[PDB]
């Protein structure tokens, strides 16, 4: 096949920003080279056919071009709307394929996440299980580190995270970091704290709980 | 207007079969090469079958021929993907697609997708649970509410808030996997905490594969 390799992986861009995503093909295949563009949980659309037509209504502001065996997309001022994952194909050849894409985020002012933490349920804890949630909430960058500590003993591999895509309305992120255990497990410690450390973090904040039904 | 639909996407088991189908609106399917992509979860798009209903050749992606097959039937418009020896590595969003043709060699018309999931496991429907407020202090300024989503299968689960109408300062998140091949999810709101107790918090988790539909109300508590 024919190996459509796409630079960079991802990107922050602020907005007004001349954007430039590169793929470059494993072999001539001269100008068979469409562009897409997947907004988040959506199908993919056409922007740019062989190499460089824009497809019909799609905004001025995105632009295509062939040198040799690279293919470059550039988008000339980013919109904040135009956050997505964009990905290059060759029909020059059967198979078709795609580069691997590109995640084009929104760079905006570092906010610092507000911490919840949520001790669990009763109803939980009669199945025998107790999750522990901690909640990270509006920030930016996306990278945050939550550590768990359980009675000032830190915590390994009963912790999972996961981010919301960035909110559109202010290009913030949210998180949720869920440490699940055994109700036998959570009932032998008394104090459950979620240490989050943000760069809009002065100090690291530590939101935290005592146990029980109390 | 042009457009493509697709349907006929579930839960199978390994080893089964599947006919998933494609129906053209607004152009004769005749005229045109029509496309099956697929996109397993998270990862790029891939390619699996072409057809041109005319002629009716054909020509499959490596990992799909001999097994899948891609039919048209030009009176009923619709065209079709029948995959038999399905293997968890065919879990994917299937689109079908147009390559344009008349001008435009690549694939300008997407149908909306349906979801393959292939597992040997069994639909289970949620265990819906409260993330109440007051965790040890009471109030505040802004105060967050949710909904634990726990332990269903497959994907997805939609969570919506008193009914549709509290839509502000709601995340939802992304599903994980959790050890036992079952997701989870939670659905947080932030709200004032004046209103704590002057209001009520409901999430309604709908979950279409288990026929399961959960209302669970989200009051405060005091440890």
């Amino acid at each position: 096949d024919i190996q459509m390799t796409q630079s960079p992986s991802s990107l922050s861009a602020s907005v007004g920003d001349r954007v430039t995503i590169t793929c470059r093909a494993s072999q001539d295949v001269n100008t068979a080279v469409a562009w897409y563009q997947q907004k988040p949980g959506k199908a993919p659309k056409l922007l740019i056919y062989s190499a460089s037509f824009l497809e019909s209504g799609v905004p001025s502001r995105f632009s295509g071009s062939r040198s040799g065996t690279d293919f470059t997309l550039t988008i000339s001022s980013l919109q904040p709307e135009d956050f997505a994952t964009y990905y290059c194909q060759q029909h020059y050849t059967t198979p078709p394929t795609f580069g691997q894409g590109t995640k084009v985020e929104i760079k905006r002012t570092v906010a610092a996440p507000s911490v919840f933490i949520f001790p669990p349920s009763d109803e939980q804890l009669k199945s025998g299980t107790a999750s522990v949630v901690c909640l990270l909430n509006n920030f930016y960058p996306r990278e945050a580190k939550v550590q768990w500590k359980v009675d000032n003993a830190l915590q390994s591999g009963n912790s999972q995270e996961s981010v919301t895509e960035q909110d559109s309305k202010d290009s913030t992120y949210s998180l949720s970091s869920t440490l699940t255990l055994s109700k036998a497990d959570y009932e032998k410690h008394k104090v459950y704290a979620c240490e989050v450390t943000h760069q809009g973090l002065s100090s690291p904040v530590t939101k935290s709980f005592n146990r029980g039904e109390c | 207007e042009v457009q493509l639909v697709e349907s006929g996407g579930g839960l199978v088991q390994p080893g089964g079969s599947l006919r998933l189908s494609c129906a053209a609106s607004g152009f004769n399917i005749k005229d045109t090469y029509i496309h099956w992509v697929r996109q397993a979860p998270g990862k790029g798009l891939e390619w699996v079958a072409r057809i041109y209903p005319t002629n009716g050749y054909t020509r499959y992606a490596d990992s799909v021929k001999g097994r899948f097959t891609i039919s048209a039937d030009t009176s009923k418009n619709t065209l079709y993907l029948q995959m038999n020896s399905l293997r968890a590595e065919d879990t994917a969003v299937y689109y079908c697609s147009r390559w344009g043709g008349d001008g435009f060699y690549a694939m300008d018309v997407w149908g909306q997708g349906t979801l393959v999931t292939v597992s040997s496991a069994s639909t289970k429907g949620p265990s819906v649970f409260p993330l109440a407020p007051s965790s040890k202090s009471t109030s505040g300024g802004t105060a967050a509410l949710g909904c634990l989503v726990k332990d269903y299968f497959p994907e997805p689960v939609t969570v919506s808030w008193n009914s549709g109408a509290l839509t502000s300062g709601v995340h939802t998140f992304p599903a994980v996997l959790q050890s036992s091949g079952l997701y989870s999810l939670s659905s947080v709101v932030t709200v004032p905490s004046s209103s704590l107790g002057t209001q009520t918090y409901i999430c309604n988790v709908n979950h279409k594969p288990s026929n399961t539909k959960v209302d669970k109300k989200v009051e405060p508590k005091s440890c």
